[PDB]
């Protein structure tokens, strides 16, 4: 007798997300040998050894640990789903033909300097409905806001780096057409979000060139990470000022100008 | 580094380590204020910051007079106000009292000790100890120690020098009582012990020494000469250098049977020296004379298991090659068949250095042995017959019961040193195939 | 160096073990491990004269000498001086066999520190 | 190969690979040869030789091997040597093609020794086998439920020496022994010389006079009851009688008469005439 | 390095000094 | 052509010792690592035992491996002892106990990493390494089983050298350790099976030489080791001095073992002179090979009459011609073919060497395959036996790790060897 363990990989019981939210997981509610025959056709085993590694020898095929650069770190808690489990959210999805967030009250009163930062350290989520709603609440506070996002704009840093971090391309996608979003909500929005350079584009950096004769016949989901990296990239130029280039340039080396 | 912790255990370990160490600073010239007026001493004694040298030695007691002659004798700048561990009552000559009522109250502060002298000792080899079984304190509080060492240091070398009873004549009558209890205790809890009854040093001081009247302080001195020649092999310089380890598997072959034999020659006066040419032959000899045995059994009265001979000085393999070989061309001896070879040798270069006073006429060359043999069990054949007629009658039992002792283990140690003779019996039995 | 008993070169029977006797038999511990692995192999009056001679003294700590000295050197820059004397005192410890050095000045205004 | 496979029956791990790699085309065409025209290894034929990972097994051995011929013309020979000092050939049927890997043969160095071994080694190790067999317990405890013989009696410590009878003169204690000058017969090891140490008392000096000694008519060679006080002795309730060494010894103090029990051990050599049945004083 | 003049009353000479080294 | 030396146990240490103050002697080196020699020849070849350092002094390519570091004190406390690399110096906490199980498996494994290490360091810093040299007894604790794992371990890392063994085999009769035949099974098995020359000594021929030949009135190990460092030395001799007739230590592998298991050899040495009888001796070519073939001249306890000479080789040394040395070696022959076997023709390799030990005219070193090993190995397989059938002392190795399989096949493989020199012994054509 024995067990059987089917492969669960990119499957609906894929434990990935478990193991990747610990917070989430729950529901709505919490022998002999040659003697005297020494010849020159014989050498000794080789020393592929790590403790190997520049010496006489050399390395050999001792290659380094990888530093995990690509490796999918586990989602921090978050603020909002804290909140959202206590019922201080005016948030609840209606369903349709498209499913949306319908509020409680009229976005263009909120405090955004409250609901924003919840909403922006709410993207972090891989469970449903608290990925869906903090991102259409994101998308349309952004769009309902004015000029209510710009004072806002030291607050969204930590959710957005925050996000970014997790390397997980789902999240960095959605942060990354979160971020488009908020960039062309305002005028001074980028010249805002230019002196944040250097604590938003390192994800990007590292997520530039990644991509998942032939067309991808389903884009319209925008799951390319590295393309959206470059049409965030271009978009922070557009919508930046003198200094955003050499901002840019000093955070991503490979970078190109869109406007010199 | 090679350091060897001795402990002495009792009156009789306290004397004993007096003499010792009196011969082991004469030795390596320390005066009793440690002081060195120029390191071999390093394996015996621990250097400090300030120069002098301090013994790795433990004087445990359970009663204060040995350890204060101690503290008011020659060598009270040597020895230092603690590694000499004092009790304030008598074991009263009871086992059961020195293992079962004052042990526990002493034993906690001497492994302190121990751990204090061990972790200073960064190359040690192993732990001496010197006792007398016969004796209470030495008995319980040796079996104690001996356990507690055991279960800490695990497999670190265990040689003790014990006094056990002697065949005729005793210090006590409580004695044989005490003896079978000790030598149940350290059957499992000690690695190579070692005869140093009174009787044969008694008889070698009054008819090699020409000493009319034998004591305790030339008993002791013989002993300290034998500790130093096993010991010297890693303090000095010399052609054949063993261990404490060495000895071990060369003299021990089965679990059990690891007691053995110690003899010392020459043992020789200063008159009786200038008329004899002490060769490494002639040493050889008198070493296996069953009387130059420091112990009162009879090595022609069994097989010999495996011998061990520390030669000490100018001797030479040459010759003592030529002296193993005309000791084995004699029938009088006679070895186990499972051991052709039966042979451990180890020379050093230092001749045995003279204590001023003593009874030996200084050589220049000396050879002891440490041999296990089958006619040791005479002794424990003796003992337990003593044992036995006094348990019979149920003789001083209330003593040991009223000191925390079950009533039973008088019979389990019994019944296990029986199996120790019936196993001395059948390792001396010859190899027939009707064995297998 | 080169004498009768180191002229015989070694051949298996001529070289003479008792001729060349160490001084002593006692072995010294080049070889030492330091718990951990790490295998590792390796002021002029004497002080029993110096506390012979001062029955008082018990040990030499913190019994250093004062002595009282001056450094000159040239000044080619200044203004009124052309050749300045520094002004030291001296600490000899004979513990220790240590000296050390101690800038004292003279007049108030001295302009040294 | 493609499955010609077969696991060796031997545990030796697979150690390194040698490949007499044969030089390219136009090399052999500018110094000579036709390769065209390749039991003795072409001139140009290098033994280039490579390694095997530690702990490799059979299948990475072979692997490596077919990695190595997988050069088009370079390889035509193969040894994957074992760690038994065996080589197994990897041949090539044709130089020309690649799928014609085979193996040939597996030359050992110990080949034609072990051949002429497996004659009287066999025998040698079937006569040593039950020696070895344990004849006690892990501890001292003989296995069979036959008794042993009492081995402290004196009819068995002392089989052929003298006992030791104890005086108290000399002691003022209990006697212990007095050791005796008595030597063993001249028993040399086999196949060794005559190496000494020293000087030593030649054995054939000391001859017991109990060696040829007239046995007169009697048909003892003892004469007067002396014999009870130097040669014959009482062991409990077995006699001994120690003129019977001059049967086992020879001319020249050597021991004749070796008796080797049928397994092969020695059997001890004994001096007791019989059991002298002492009894208690009737009337 | 050079070998100097063979020299015959040396244990230290070779064959080949004895036979041409002479110079 | 490097030969990179390892001694292990203090019998193989103090050996070892005395081989270097020989090698520095003849190259000219004092103790403090200098050259003060008298001749360039003693540079020609230096190398081979010797590496230069950046202080001028020539350091021995000599590994020390000692569980007790007091054998390691005394070398350093040595005339020569200077003369070795400091960190060379590998030692543990514990003596081996002369356990050959805590030699080889608990604590010579602890440290044969280190010392894997550090001769392995010696192995590149040699140009080519001609090969291993190694010295220790079969009959101690850590010379027998961590020599045994040493060799054990480079011969899956060097099996293209040649790694030569001088085990000190042990004697009944002169039993200086009760576990003498346990160790000596269990690094037998061992040096059969990895040592692809294992020449041996056994303490009491040199006795008997000392004795009789040299008549020592009081040789110490110092007078009794330098026989071994001599044939050291002179197996060695070619391959540092020039030669009319040179050869290599595989050389002398190749030209002296006819199959693989037949490896074991005996060790001579020649001209030996009684203290006073120098006016008597001829020394001659044909003295040389008379006091080569003498029984009692062979520095292992054995006898040749009763058994035969598989391949001898004689390394002569000194100013002599060829001519001598080829009708000796064919003499020695013809009047003793009943001790050379028939299946074999000239079992003799003669090799002739410029460079005769200092203070000497001329030498030889004599190498000899003799049949009469067989009886050395059958003696410590009988007393293998008569322990191991009480399996008196094997708790000490069964506590310590191994089991009683290793042993049983250990003697099997012994046994083996010792009927295939009984074999070819009695082999005919
Ligand atoms: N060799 C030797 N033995 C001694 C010496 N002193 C006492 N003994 C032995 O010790 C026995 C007497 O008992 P104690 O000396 O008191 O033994 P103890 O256990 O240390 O002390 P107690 O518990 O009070 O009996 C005697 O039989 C002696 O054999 C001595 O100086 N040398
Ligand atoms: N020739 C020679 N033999 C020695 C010397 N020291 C020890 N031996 C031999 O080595 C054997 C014991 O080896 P042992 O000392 O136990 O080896 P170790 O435990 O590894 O150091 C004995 O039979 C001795 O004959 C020496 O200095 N010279
Ligand atoms: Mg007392």
């Amino acid at each position: 007798s024995y067990e059987i363990k089917p492969i669960v990989k990119g499957t609906k019981r894929d434990p990935s997300l478990l193991k990747y939210n610990k917070a989430a997981g729950a529901g709505p509610f919490g022998t002999h040998g040659y003697g005297g025959a020494c010849s020159s056709l014989r050498k000794g085993r080789p020393r592929d050894a790590p403790d190997a590694a520049f010496s006489e020898k050399g390395c050999g095929k001792s290659a380094p640990p990888k530093a995990g650069a690509f490796k999918k770190r586990v989602i921090p808690p978050t603020e909002f789903r804290r909140a959202y489990n206590r019922g201080d959210l005016p948030i609840a999805i209606c369903h349709g033909s498209r499913p949306t967030v319908d509020w409680k009250v009229e976005v263009e009163k909120l405090d955004y300097h409250h609901y924003l930062p919840i909403f922006f350290d709410g993207i972090r989520e891989t469970e449903e409905p608290y990925m869906f709603l903090a991102r259409q609440g994101c998308l349309d506070l952004l769009e309902r806001g004015g000029s209510k996002i710009l004072p806002t704009i030291p607050q969204l840093i930590i959710p957005i780096k925050t996000a970014l971090n997790t390397r997980h391309p789902d999240i960095i996608s959605a942060t990354l057409r979160i971020l488009q979003h908020l960039i062309v909500s305002d005028d001074l929005i980028g010249e805002a979000l230019v002196p944040y350079y250097r604590q938003i584009l390192p994800v990007l950096n590292l997520f530039k060139n990644v991509h998942k004769d032939a067309m991808d016949y389903g884009q319209r989901n925008r799951d390319d990470v590295g393309d959206l990296v470059n049409e965030t990239l271009q978009l922070l130029e557009q919508h930046g000022g003198d200094d955003a280039y050499i901002n840019i340039k000093y955070m991503v080396p490979s970078y190109e100008s869109c406007i010199y | 580094m090679r350091e060897a912790i001795c402990i002495h255990i009792g009156q009789a370990g306290c004397q004993v380590g007096n003499a010792c160490w009196e011969l082991f600073c004469l030795e390596h010239g320390i005066q009793p204020d440690g002081s060195m007026p120029s390191d071999a001493f390093n394996t015996f004694f621990s250097e400090t910051g300030a120069g002098k040298h301090v013994p790795r030695c433990l004087f445990l007691d359970l009663e204060p007079t040995v350890v204060d002659e101690v503290r008011t004798g020659t060598y009270r700048q040597l020895f230092n106000p603690e590694q000499l561990v004092s009790g304030k009552e008598d074991a009263a000559n009871n086992y059961a009292r020195g293992h079962y009522t004052i042990g526990k109250e002493i034993v906690d502060l001497a492994l302190d000790r121990i751990r204090k002298l061990a972790d200073n000792c960064t190359g040690l080899q192993g732990f001496m100890v010197f006792h007398a079984v016969g004796g209470g304190t030495g008995s319980g509080l040796g079996a104690l120690l001996l356990e507690r060492l055991s279960v800490d240091y695990g497999k670190k070398s265990k040689l003790g020098y014990t006094v056990y009873p002697s065949p005729q004549v005793s210090t006590a009558v409580v004695e044989p009582y005490n003896c079978v209890l000790s030598t149940h205790s350290l059957l499992e809890h000690t690695d190579v012990a070692t005869m140093l009854d009174n009787e044969a040093i008694y008889d070698l001081t009054r008819r090699s020494l020409d000493i009319e009247r034998p004591s305790y302080t030339n008993v002791n001195r013989l002993i300290g000469q034998v500790v130093s020649s096993l010991t010297a092999s890693l303090r000095f310089d010399g052609a054949l250098n063993v261990d404490l380890t060495e000895f071990q598997t060369n003299l021990v072959p089965y679990p059990r049977i690891h007691f053995v034999l110690t003899s010392y020659a020459p043992v020789v006066s200063a008159e009786k020296a200038y008329h004899e040419q002490l060769s490494v032959a002639d040493i050889t000899n008198s070493v296996f004379e069953p009387a130059g045995m420091l112990t009162k059994c009879d090595p022609r009265h069994g097989k010999y298991m495996s011998c061990c001979l520390m030669y000490r000085g100018d001797v030479v393999p040459k010759d003592v090659n030529a002296a193993i070989a005309t000791i084995k061309t004699k029938r009088t001896i006679q070895f186990v068949d499972w051991c052709p070879t039966g042979f451990k040798c180890g020379i050093n270069y230092q001749p045995p250095t003279v204590v001023p006073g003593g009874d030996l006429a200084k050589v220049q060359r000396a050879v002891c042995m440490i041999a296990n043999s089958t006619a040791i069990a005479e002794v424990f054949a003796r003992i337990d017959h003593k044992f036995d007629l006094m348990y019979s009658k149920r003789a001083f039992v209330h003593w040991y019961v009223g000191e925390g002792m079950e009533e039973g283990e008088f019979s389990e140690a019994r019944e296990d040193l029986a199996a120790l003779e019936k196993d001395y019996e059948e390792v001396g039995a010859e190899s027939a195939d009707d064995m297998g | 160096e080169k004498t009768v008993y180191n002229a015989l070169p070694k051949l298996p029977g001529f070289s003479f073990a008792e001729l060349q006797h160490p001084a002593t038999h006692g072995k010294r511990q080049y070889c030492t491990i330091d718990s951990e692995g790490t295998r590792t192999v390796k002021c002029g009056i004497p002080v029993r004269i110096i506390l012979q001679r001062f029955p008082s003294w018990r040990t030499m700590d913190d019994k250093a000498l004062r002595f009282f000295a001056y450094y000159t050197e040239d000044v080619v820059g200044s203004r009124i001086e052309t050749w300045r004397v520094r002004k030291v005192k001296l600490h000899y410890f004979l513990a220790d066999g240590s000296l050390s050095i101690v800038e004292t000045p003279a007049v108030a205004n001295s302009g040294l520190q | 190969m493609n499955s010609t496979y077969k696991e060796p029956s031997s545990a030796a791990v697979p150690t390194s690979y040698a490949v007499l790699s044969l030089p390219s085309k136009a090399t052999m065409r500018r110094k000579g040869y036709n390769p065209d025209e390749v039991l003795a290894t072409h001139p140009l034929a290098s033994w280039k030789t490579f390694s095997l990972p530690v702990g490799c097994t059979y299948k990475d051995a072979v692997t490596a091997v077919q990695t190595a011929n997988a050069k088009p013309w370079g390889p035509i020979k193969i040894r994957l040597n074992f760690s038994d000092g065996r080589y197994e050939q990897f041949e090539r049927v044709a130089p020309s093609v690649m799928d014609s890997l085979q193996s040939t043969t597996t030359y050992s160095p110990n080949g034609v020794f072990k051949e002429e071994t497996l004659s009287l080694s066999t025998t040698r190790r079937e006569a040593q086998k039950p020696r070895l067999r344990p004849l006690v317990d892990e501890r001292g405890h003989h296995l069979s439920s036959k008794p042993i013989p009492r081995t402290f009696a004196p009819e068995e410590l002392y089989k052929n020496c003298p006992p030791p009878v104890l005086c108290q003169p000399g002691y003022d204690f209990t006697p212990i022994s007095y050791n005796t000058f008595l030597l063993n017969p001249q028993d040399p090891p086999h196949g060794v010389r005559s190496v000494q140490s020293n000087f030593m008392h030649s054995k054939c000096d000391y001859r017991p006079r109990s060696y040829l000694r007239p046995e007169e008519v009697t048909g003892t060679s003892h004469a007067s009851r002396h014999c009870h006080c130097n040669e014959v002795f009482q062991l409990g309730d077995h006699t001994m009688d120690f003129a019977c060494e001059g049967t086992m010894v020879d001319h020249r103090n050597r021991l004749v008469k070796k008796d080797y029990s049928p397994i092969g051990t020695l059997k001890a050599n004994s001096s007791i005439v019989g059991r002298r049945h002492a009894r208690k004083p009737r009337f | 390095p050079p070998h100097g003049p063979a020299n015959m009353m040396s244990t230290y000479m070779t064959r080949y000094d004895y036979d041409y080294n002479r110079d | 052509r490097e030969i990179v030396s390892c001694q292990a146990g203090q019998c193989g240490n103090q050996i070892g010792s005395k081989f270097w103050e020989v090698i520095s002697d003849e190259h000219g080196v004092d103790p403090t690592g200098t050259y003060q020699g008298d001749s360039d020849l003693q540079l020609e070849r230096i190398n081979v035992y010797f590496d230069e350092s950046s202080g001028g002094r020539y350091v021995p390519r000599a590994v020390l491996m000692d569980l007790e570091p007091g054998t390691m004190d005394s070398v350093r406390a040595g005339p020569y002892g200077q003369l070795f690399r400091p960190d060379n110096f590998i030692f543990g906490q514990s003596g081996a106990g002369n356990n050959w199980a805590k030699g080889h498996y608990t604590e010579g494994a602890e440290l044969i990493d280190s010392v894997l290490d550090v001769c392995r360091k010696e192995a590149e810093s040699c140009d080519c390494l001609q090969g291993f040299q190694l010295s220790h007894s079969l009959g101690g604790g850590t010379g027998s089983g961590m020599g045994t794992l040493l060799i054990s371990k480079l011969r899956e890392e060097y099996p293209d050298r040649i790694m030569m063994t001088f085990s000190v085999i042990p004697s009944p009769r002169v039993s200086d350790t009760v576990v003498e035949p346990y160790n000596t099974t269990l690094s037998v098995h061992q040096l059969v099976e990895n040592s692809d020359e294992s020449m041996c000594i056994d303490n009491e021929a040199l006795y008997d030489i000392c004795f009789r030949t040299l008549k020592l009135t009081t040789p110490t190990f110092g007078d009794l080791n330098h026989l071994v460092a001599a044939v050291m030395s002179g197996v060695t001799c070619c391959l540092r001095f020039p030669g009319q007739l040179n050869s290599d230590l595989r050389k002398l592998a190749v030209n002296l073992v006819p199959f693989p298991r037949l490896h074991f050899f005996m060790m001579g040495f020649a001209p030996l002179t009684s203290r006073g009888s120098q006016q008597y001796r001829g020394l001659s070519v044909a003295e040389l090979t008379q006091q080569m073939f003498d029984a009692k001249n062979m520095m292992q306890a054995a006898d040749p009459r009763h058994g035969r000479y598989l391949t001898a080789s004689a390394l002569f040394r000194g100013r002599m011609s060829t001519k001598e040395v080829d009708e000796q070696m064919l003499n020695v022959q013809n009047k003793n073919s009943s001790y050379f076997i028939e299946w074999i023709p000239n079992n003799i390799k003669s090799s002739i060497c410029d460079i005769p030990p200092k203070g000497l005219k001329m030498s030889v070193t004599f190498i000899g395959n003799n049949t009469c090993i067989q009886e050395m190995f059958r003696r410590v397989g009988e007393q293998f036996t008569g322990m191991f059938r009480r399996k008196a002392f094997l708790h000490w190795y069964t506590g310590e790790g191994m089991d009683e399989m290793e042993f049983t096949e250990a003697e099997s493989n012994m046994n083996d060897l010792v009927s295939e020199y009984q074999q070819y012994q009695d082999a005919t054509v």
